[PDB]
């Protein structure tokens, strides 16, 4: 009873009668809304949260998910929907609920991951510096030890004295913290009950309150928190545990890393940024070399070209050098080496044109200036040293926004040709998919870790049961291909493994499911209806403005595109041995073919190519394969199917 | 300097430059 | 096991609830059809009965009916066909 | 001045010696003030006994051997300090923990004297494994918030007397934390959540209450140097 | 600095789509000749640079650019205006260059610029010409940006842009630290009101100034007190001279919009503290202190014009009065008797402003509506009012009433009969979202405007006002904002360096009357010549006590801040100091923008978007690949035919919602049914 | 017809058991 | 599009008409026809009291004065406060 | 244990400062008193200030005056550091009456009686011979910082230019330990809190003012068993 009919109603929502306040938190409680960044990039930059009302005029957003958007708060805005039907309104809460939608479409990594204040914070907080205050001695003399503490909570009221740092090594006795597997399997039989265990570990303190963050059912940490080293934890809690707790974790974390963002005093002081005191004769002994290259183009004795080229050299060594005296002259303390070392932000480089030598700026067309810039940002630069850089600069802007502009194309060509790949059938169930490398091994005997594991025989589901020398079936037919198969295969030693593909599946109608192995999304098996075309299509035209420029994104954009390489390398087309010749501007090579065939005449093979080096570098008589590259660098996709099927 | 109702605003200019600047909209 | 408690919109948990349905499509129509029965009752309370059941949850105070349809299936009180 | 909005207080009780308190609503920003202040006085007010210093027989000057048991002198530290002893007398009394032959020792096993009390006597102290006797003595003393061990100048004239630091509050652990309850009808007013472990010793409730009479009487200098002032006062209850 | 661009290629030149970026590049004569920082960083970048600050047009429309000659290494005094033709003829050297304070270099290898856009070293008798001065390459916006040397380019442009975005602010004070560029690009933006001639003043007001002449004659100065700028601002005109002034010819005698004292004032200065706190700086948002709010530091003034017209029809003609239809007198009892609001009004949004009624002749109606007609006696009330209503959000007292009428016989367009224009202002307070910035593009909204008393503050009690992000410097390379502050709280407090071995090793170069300064005096710190390193540190070194003896700021530029939340002092000392920041025109209510339902487009059904109507969001395309991505079919749906064009659907949700009944299944969408009969129409069986 | 809109999904018939029917 | 659904008023319209059947419900039944019948609400055809009294046996003065009854019914505040609200 | 009362005292330094010592407190414990007292101190002191003014040439606050320099919202931002302390709840009106040229400070302000100006040197505006200031003034207790009040919110005619106001007798507050330490566990903190008031009240009646309240807050958790 507050109005008779809805225009009493509107004009008390116009005239902004104070019970309607009340009246919109009980519409607004349990009733999600979207919320959208400017350009959408990929499936992440639409999430749904349940509101909540907020005085001012400006939408208080998680500042977790400014990751998933691209949305720094620079004065960014944001678009906000509403679902209406019940339907909508169930589909955003189960599926674009931003709690549900922490790990990458693209390589199930966790977007959701801290960085900047909360990553300084953890870092600050699970650092250990020696000869802190209360730090464990095991002096005892006549004095005991003096640094073993029998509870956490003891250990905190030690630290609100003024006693213990919180950075301090320390013995404390956990009861409530799993420890990690080696003092827990060998301090009882297995069953690491950490509800009453009862254990000792030396410690920080600030490693124990951090492990406190984490679930009970989770081991012990006892490391630096690293990003690198968080983005492995958090991988573990989603790959282990429900996406609620995964959930909880990175709240509490987000919590902990801010509390400990202000007290990690990283400030920024014009005594904090600090000048090798050997640079200057640093640039001189490289100045006298640059002297005497200037004296030797002087006497006619090179080319212009080729003194510029000695110019570059000499001042990429030199500023190498510069650099690797800057960070043995850093102490880690230093606030602006701290935030790049914990991995917040910011390579050694921005250091670098920080304090000590800004480098070689380029040129408009993209050549490199000869003259360095000798002079570091805190210094100060002068004004020719100045107008060099504004070149680099503008070009880079300029970059940007064409880079942009063109990875929103290549989003639009694969979006529109792989949007009718849906998932439609549980199984195709061929027996046809391709081999994985994994892992190949060391001539020393050691199955050495291939690196792009994770990228390519991840997540995806056996085609061929697992066997070893016919002994044990170690994996079978249909196994995720997660983390554990993966070290047990690893320690069988096997690497072939003839995993199902979407290369090979043999539904029609879009792809099956097991072909398409598992979603990264969910960690799960991919559902039957996952339109898993346009998951690949934004997750591959989303990091292309990233891509930092024959190569870089105009040669993906012609890879895709099915276009002839400009460089185009040849091939073999057969096996044999060379008939390795070097003409006039361009080469002749010809190949002897080892069938009864024809010599195989390459006509015209330009001098920019060169001879490809494997197995020790290319020679005249080498035995080549059927499609082996002739010249290293570009080939062309229509001829190497026309040959390798 | 060389206007009259300038505020007192001291300088770390070292450069003495000659040159005044222009008349602004001049173009 | 113990993990926590939740609240707000992700009460009951969805890792919980997807134990209950094949797909999360399935879980997203499931919810959105006995929500819309549940609506319907609503509507059919003025008029005469038939066979729309209520809520099977004693639900909240002011609760919107696709959470009671949420724990609805999180009780387990509920069955369903596929297409 | 008054208030206009009363602010309350619900003691939810979690596990038996963890309660969890509430008070809302608060004037922007009060909780933040009052939150920092009840936690320190909560964690450094209340009185409370623990273990001062040890003499334990055997132990001269190694401090890792002790004979006949498995636990270590370190855990036996620890073990002691983790002991819950309710003094009632403000000086330093004696305890003398004696057991002879193989087996276990729980903390009800030392004789308390008058005026002290184990309130966790189930608690195992220490596994004496096999033909020993034990004869440990314990200065307990009753303070306030917690010290670490006297060095040795004065805990060191009794070669025996061994110190420790001191648990002397009755909590344990006390976290505090700010909300945002009604912001445009009660225009951004706060909820300090509390949430307080103590010990089997006293409740959560008592020492709120102990800590709450310590700290008005503490206000009290303030009030009175003009007690004909106007202040901003919620009235009754 | 609208004036003074440069338009690289557009009408008469090449299209925007069409160049590449050969055109965005920076040839090596630009030099004096075209700043090469100050762009827009849009998609326009390096297209539109703005004019160098000693650049002269030729007659033929070249750009000349003075130079300093020099003979036999003897620099003269002969400035000579050098086009890019005679800049390649020669040889050219640079300002920072050791002079003998005769004429002459002290050393003969001189940097210089070769003439094919290469730098060389040159013996000390080639050069003819050298520059005239630093900072001649660079626009005039970007020659204000104190510490330039220091900053990276990418930054300076973010502050050059800022530059010319700030709002002007009621009390409009000067920074503590600039450039000497403040006063004269005061004095030639036309913005103040000068001396013409040298008088005495006869007499002050707050509107006019009577100067008196020094030969006989008077003359007034009608200062224009809120004035609307094109961007809503203000454009106030405060006088700073009294009764018995006399005033010289070019002196200053009105402070405009963003001026104090005469010269330029963007912004107030700060004190600031470059700790991370809390996570409200995060990501670069700025926390304030709510002492810019409760002490108004930070407060514009948005005059707003809303304008109706009394035009005539083919049914009569439309006309202004109190009189409107179906309407009580509660609303009306602001308006004056003949319509219009009166001056002072104060407006909230949805009340009238011009009560407007014309002519809707006359209809059959509805039964029931003629049913409640005859219940409650009320005529047809056969005019329809269409009055002026101030729009959504907009607030604040009425000031001007312009109106014009035809019938008083000022030209008006064709058929109207009255035209009235309505100025609201409104005294935007700072308040959270609102894009504040420094001076090197070091931007960021306001996260949380925190009351004063848990805010961090300095170790004798006083609160700092903003808090920034420290990540947000380092890896932007634009430590010119920490050379800044330090060099604020220096000027902040004032120094006093020992003279008892006279002058110390650091303080040689810098020059005199500057070993000594009184608490809040300016400084400059021009742009290429200004302070250093050691200059710096050893100014800060002594940087005399605030009322007692408390050095507030270590030699190291940082200090020990007491958390105003906790209590406890923060265990390490921060860096503070006093930056000049101001407040750009991107503020809140200019961009906050909702609907629910208004109005809709006339040939699409689609909901009109644009903030100048209710006005929905471009559901774009990677919008729906993004929710084809997650599956949501029926979201897709909504949103694509009961959103935004199911005609009958869309009646039909407002229904079921206000009903409390289940929302309708979507219908088919009327683009569909406009391609529909297009290919219908196209002779096309689209069966 | 990807994700909630395809047939197997769709056409989803939601009622209560039979067992919740008798409980009230 | 000024010509263009405004779509409150739309809804408002159809609950008015919901409320005054409500209303008419709460009169007896020769006083809800006649004013039916009168206003046409019921067909959209507004008959005279000579029609009224055509299909109801009596006089087109009766039929006035039911008017006159009806609206005087009609004008109580206390029944219409809920019809005043919809102008 | 230590077995001491704390105690406090008092040390004034000028008229609208002093400091106030407290000892002994417990070991980390002053720092957290006297942020309390600060957080009490800065904010939530009761008092007065002017709340909206009416100027009988003008109707509006952004306008000039025909014989002033300034204007009425210059006039406005100077009256806003005006300090007077009522003693009675009601809203009471003051006014200032001027002609001719002159400056127009704030102690030609005629007051009721109860209220007080406490900076009588302020300079508001200057007038000139054509030069005329009859205003009133709406003087209000309060705490805090309020908005500006509104002409829709209130009822009240054009006259009203309704004013932004900081009732806050404090104007600066900082606090600072010592704490002792010695190596005999007899370790206290001595809190040496240090207040500056804008000259509406002594700096005694303020602190004893937030200390009221704090008692006033305190038995909240205390008196509720
Ligand atoms: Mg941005
Ligand atoms: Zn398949």
């Amino acid at each position: 009873n507050h109005a008779q009919n809805i225009k009493s109603a509107k004009r008390m929502v116009e005239r902004q009668r104070p019970q309607v306040w009340d009246v919109l938190e009980e519409v607004i409680a349990e009733h999600p809304v979207l919320l959208n960044r400017a350009p959408t990039l990929h499936r992440l930059g639409i999430q749904a949260f349940e509101p909540m009302l907020v005085e001012g005029k400006a939408i208080q957003l998680h500042p977790l998910v400014c990751e998933a958007f691209n949305a720094d708060f620079d004065g960014d805005q944001m678009a906000v929907h509403l679902p209406l039907s019940a339907e909508a309104q169930a589909e955003a809460r189960i599926l674009m609920l931003s709690s549900n939608n922490i790990l990458s479409p693209a390589s199930g990594r966790p977007l959701a991951m801290p960085r900047l204040d909360m990553v300084t914070g953890l870092y600050y907080l699970t650092t250990e510096v020696p000869g802190d205050t209360g730090e464990y001695q095991p002096a005892s003399g006549d004095h005991p030890e003096t640094g073993v503490y029998s509870s956490p909570a003891e250990a905190i009221m030690a630290a609100d004295r003024g006693v213990l740092s919180v950075r301090a090594k320390i013995k404390v006795r956990l009861t409530q913290l799993r420890p990690p597997v080696e003092i827990e399997a060998e301090l009882f039989g297995h069953s690491g009950w950490q509800p009453g265990d009862a254990w000792m570990a030396e410690t920080t303190l600030g490693r124990v309150m951090f492990n406190e963050l984490l679930p009970l059912g989770y081991p012990f940490v006892n490391k630096q928190m690293h990003k690198k080293v968080q983005a492995a934890i958090i991988n573990d809690l989603a790959e282990r545990y429900p996406m609620i707790v995964v959930a909880q974790t990175v709240d509490k974390l987000k919590d902990a890393g801010f509390y400990w963002a202000t007290r990690s005093g990283v400030t920024v002081s014009m005594a904090d940024v600090l000048v090798p005191p050997r640079k200057k004769e640093i640039l001189d002994h490289y100045e006298e070399r640059a002297d005497k290259v200037e004296k030797q183009f002087q006497r006619g004795a090179l080319n212009h070209d080729e003194r510029n080229e000695a110019l570059v050299e000499i001042w990429k060594e030199a500023t190498d050098e510069v650099g690797q005296a800057l960070r043995e002259h850093y102490p880690d303390d230093n606030p602006i080496i701290t935030i790049v070392d914990s991995g917040a932000t910011g390579n050694f480089t921005q250091t670098r044109t920080l304090a000590g030598m800004k480098g070689l700026v380029t040129n408009p067309k993209g050549e490199f200036i000869p003259r360095p810039v000798k002079s570091s940002f805190r210094e100060g630069l002068t004004v020719l040293e100045y107008f060099i850089n504004t070149h680099g600069a503008r070009k880079g802007l300029a970059d940007t926004a064409l880079r942009t502009a063109d990875s929103g194309y290549l989003t639009r060509r694969l979006v529109d040709v792989s949007q009718d790949v849906i998932v439609r059938e549980h199984d195709c169930q061929t027996e046809r998919g391709i081999v994985v490398e994994l892992a190949e091994r060391a001539p020393d005997g050691t199955l050495i870790r291939d690196p792009y594991i994770e990228t390519s025989a991840y997540a995806r589901t056996l085609g061929t049961d697992a066997v070893d020398e016919a002994g044990n079936v170690i994996v079978e037919r249909g196994q995720d291909l997660g983390d554990p198969e993966i070290d047990a295969l690893l320690a069988a030693g096997i690497t072939q493994v003839k995993v199902r593909s979407v290369l090979t599946c043999a539904t029609s109608t879009g792809v099956c499911a097991t072909c398409y192995g598992r979603s990264m999304a969910t960690g799960k098996l991919v559902d039957i209806g996952e339109a898993v075309g346009i998951v690949a299509a934004q997750s591959i035209g989303e990091p292309g403005t990233q891509l930092t420029m024959t190569g870089g994104l105009p040669r993906v954009q012609e890879l895709f595109e099915a276009r002839v390489p400009r460089g185009k390398a040849p091939i073999a087309d057969v096996t044999g041995r060379v008939r390795l010749e070097d003409g006039e501007r361009f080469y002749k090579i010809t190949i002897v073919p080892d069938d009864g065939g024809e010599e195989v005449v390459y006509d015209k093979i330009s001098k920019r190519q060169r001879l490809r080096v494997f197995k020790r570098v290319l020679s005249d008589g080498d035995h080549v394969e059927v499609g082996q590259q002739l010249m290293e660098g570009s080939a062309d996709p229509h001829e190497v199917l026309r040959v390798q099927g | 300097n060389s206007v009259p109702g300038a505020p007192n605003r001291v300088s770390f200019a070292k450069l003495r430059e000659p040159l005044e600047v222009p008349g602004l909209l001049d173009v | 096991g113990g993990y926590d408690t939740p609240l707000g919109i992700t009460n009951p948990p969805i890792d919980e609830l997807l134990d209950r349905v094949s797909s999360k499509y399935a879980l997203v129509i499931y919810a959105a059809k006995r929500a819309r029965q549940i609506n319907d009752y609503y509507n059919q309370l003025g008029e005469g009965i038939l066979e729309y059941v209520g809520p099977l949850v004693e639900p909240g105070l002011q609760e919107k009916p696709l959470s009671i349809a949420l724990r609805e299936i999180h009780a387990d009180l509920l069955e369903h066909t596929e297409g | 001045m008054l208030i206009s909005q009363r602010p309350t207080l619900s003691e939810d009780v979690l596990t038996d010696n963890r309660s969890q308190f509430v008070i809302e609503p608060l004037e922007p920003g009060f909780g933040y003030t009052l939150g920092n202040s009840l936690r320190r006085t909560l964690l450094s007010s209340i009185p409370g006994a623990a273990v001062t210093s040890i003499r334990i027989d055997g132990v001269l000057h190694e401090f890792t051997t002790v004979p006949g048991v498995k636990e270590d002198v370190t855990e036996i530290i620890l073990n002691l300090k983790s002991l819950v002893v309710s003094s009632e007398e403000d000086e330093p009394v004696t305890m003398y923990l004696r057991k002879q032959g193989p087996g276990e020792v729980t903390a009800g096993d030392i004789v308390p004297p008058a005026g002290v009390t184990v309130h966790n006597p189930g608690m195992h102290i220490a596994t004496l494994n096999d033909k020993g006797k034990l004869e440990v003595e314990l200065v307990v003393e009753r303070g306030r918030g917690y010290v670490p061990a006297v060095q040795n100048r004065a805990s060191g004239a009794e070669i025996g007397r061994i110190p420790v630091d001191s648990i002397y509050s009755p909590v344990l652990k006390v976290t505090y934390k700010v909300d945002a309850t009604r912001v445009e009808q009660r225009t951004d007013f706060d909820k300090l959540i509390l949430d307080v472990e103590t010990k089997n010793s006293i409740s959560p409730r008592d020492a709120l209450a102990s800590a709450g009479k310590t700290l008005v009487e503490l206000f009290g200098l303030a009030r009175e140097l003009n007690v004909e002032a106007e202040g901003i006062e919620i009235g009754p209850s | 600095t609208h004036k003074r661009r440069l338009l690289a290629l557009g009408p008469g030149g090449l299209s925007r789509e069409r160049a590449g970026l050969e055109v965005r590049d920076v040839h090596p004569s630009h030099y004096g000749r075209m700043c090469p920082i100050e762009t827009p960083e849009g998609p326009n970048i390096g297209l539109i640079g703005s004019l160098s600050v000693y650049a002269r047009v030729n007659p033929f429309g070249f750009i000349e650019t003075p130079y300093r000659k020099v003979v036999d290494g003897v620099v003269s005094d002969e400035i000579v205006y050098l086009t890019a033709d005679e800049e390649d003829r020669h040889v050219v050297a640079q300002a920072n260059s050791p002079i003998d304070a005769d004429g002459r270099f002290v050393e003969p290898r001189v940097l210089v610029r070769r003439k094919a856009g290469e730098v060389e070293y040159v013996p000390s008798s080639e050069v003819d010409y050298m520059d005239v001065s630093p900072r001649q390459m660079v626009s005039v916006a970007t020659a204000m940006i104190p510490f330039l040397e220091h900053d990276d380019a990418n930054r300076a442009l973010m502050g050059a842009n800022m530059q010319r975005q700030a709002v002007p602010l009621v009390r409009s004070e000067a920074p503590l630290v600039g450039t000497g560029m403040e006063l004269r690009a005061a004095i030639d933006a036309g913005d103040v009101v000068v001396a013409e001639e040298s008088g005495v003043i006869e007499e002050v007001s707050a509107d006019y100034i009577t100067v008196m002449h020094d030969n006989g004659t008077r003359r007034t100065y009608r200062m224009r007190k809120f004035a609307r700028s094109n961007h809503g601002t203000c454009a106030n005109q405060c006088p700073i001279v009294d009764a018995g002034d006399r005033v010289e010819a070019g002196q200053v005698i009105a402070d405009g919009p963003c001026t104090d004292d005469g010269e330029m004032a963007l912004g107030k200065n700060l004190l600031v503290a470059i700790m991370p706190w809390e996570g409200h700086n995060y990501e670069d948002a700025i926390i304030l202190s709510n002492r810019l709010v409760e002490e108004d530091v930070l407060t514009s003034i948005h005059i707003e014009e809303h304008e109706i017209d009394a035009r005539d029809t083919k049914l009569g003609a439309e006309e202004i009065t109190r009189d409107i239809p179906n309407i009580s007198d509660e609303v009306l009892a602001d308006l004056d008797e003949r319509g219009i609001v009166r001056i002072g009004a104060e407006v909230r949004d949805g009340d009238i402003l011009v009560g407007k009624v014309t002519p809707k002749g006359e209809t059959e109606l509805t039964p029931e509506e003629r049913l409640l007609r005859a219940i409650f006696g009320e005529k047809a009330r056969e005019v329809r009012d269409t009055s002026l209503k101030v729009p959504h959000g907009e607030s604040g007292k009425v000031i001007g009433i312009r109106v014009f009428s035809r019938e008083d016989e000022d030209e008006l367009p064709a058929g109207v009969n009255e035209l009235v224009r309505v100025y609201v202002a409104q005294k935007r307070k700072i308040s959270d979202g609102d894009k504040l910035a420094g001076r090197h593009g070091n931007k960021g909204v306001i996260g949380k405007i925190l009351p004063v008393e848990d805010m961090p503050f300095l170790a004798d009690g006083t609160p700092v006002d903003i808090i920034l992000n420290t990540h947000g410097v380092p890896r932007r390379m634009n430590i010119g904002q920490i050379l800044e502050t330090h060099l604020g709280w220096c000027a902040h407090s004032g120094w006093k360096v020992d003279a008892a071995k006279g002058v110390p090793d650091w303080a040689a170069r810098l020059p005199d009357e500057l070993l000594e300064a009184q608490p809040n005096a300016i400084v400059s710190t021009p742009v290429f010549d200004g302070a250093q390193e050691a200059e710096l540190q050893g100014l800060l070194s002594c940087t005399l006590p605030n009322r007692d003896g408390d050095v507030l700021v270590d030699a190291d530029g940082k200090a020990m801040l007491f958390d105003g939340r906790s209590g406890e002092p923060f265990p390490y000392p921060v860096t503070v100091g006093y930056m000049y920041i101001m407040k750009l025109h991107h503020l809140v209510d200019d961009k906050i923008h909702a609907r629910s339902t208004g109005p809709y487009s006339m040939i699409t059904q689609q909901p009109l978007g644009g903030k100048a109507q209710f006005g929905g969001q471009r559901f774009g395309e990677m919008e729906c690949w993004a929710m084809q991505a997650y599956g949501a079919a029926y979201t897709l749906q909504e949103l694509l035919t009961i959103k935004s064009d199911d005609t009958v659907g869309r009646v039909k949700v407002y229904e079921a919602i206000v009903k409390g009944e289940n929302i309708p299944e979507p219908g088919i969408p009327e683009s569909f049914k406009v391609l529909l009969k297009e290919l219908q129409s196209l002779c096309l069986n689209v069966e | 017809p990807a994700g909630t809109g395809i047939n197997r999904y769709r056409n989803i018939a939601v009622q209560p058991t039979e067992e919740a029917r008798a409980a009230a | 599009d000024s010509e263009a659904v405004v779509a409150v008023d739309a809804v408002s319209f159809t609950l008015l008409q919901d409320q005054l059947q409500s209303v008419l419900d709460t009169l007896s039944e020769r006083e809800a026809g006649v004013v039916r019948l009168r206003f046409g609400l019921t067909d959209g055809q507004p008959r005279t009291l000579d029609e009224i009294g055509q299909v109801y046996g009596v006089t087109r003065e009766r039929i006035r004065q039911i008017e006159s009854k009806t609206m005087s019914k009609l004008r109580h505040p206390s029944r219409s406060q809920v019809l005043r609200d919809y102008l």
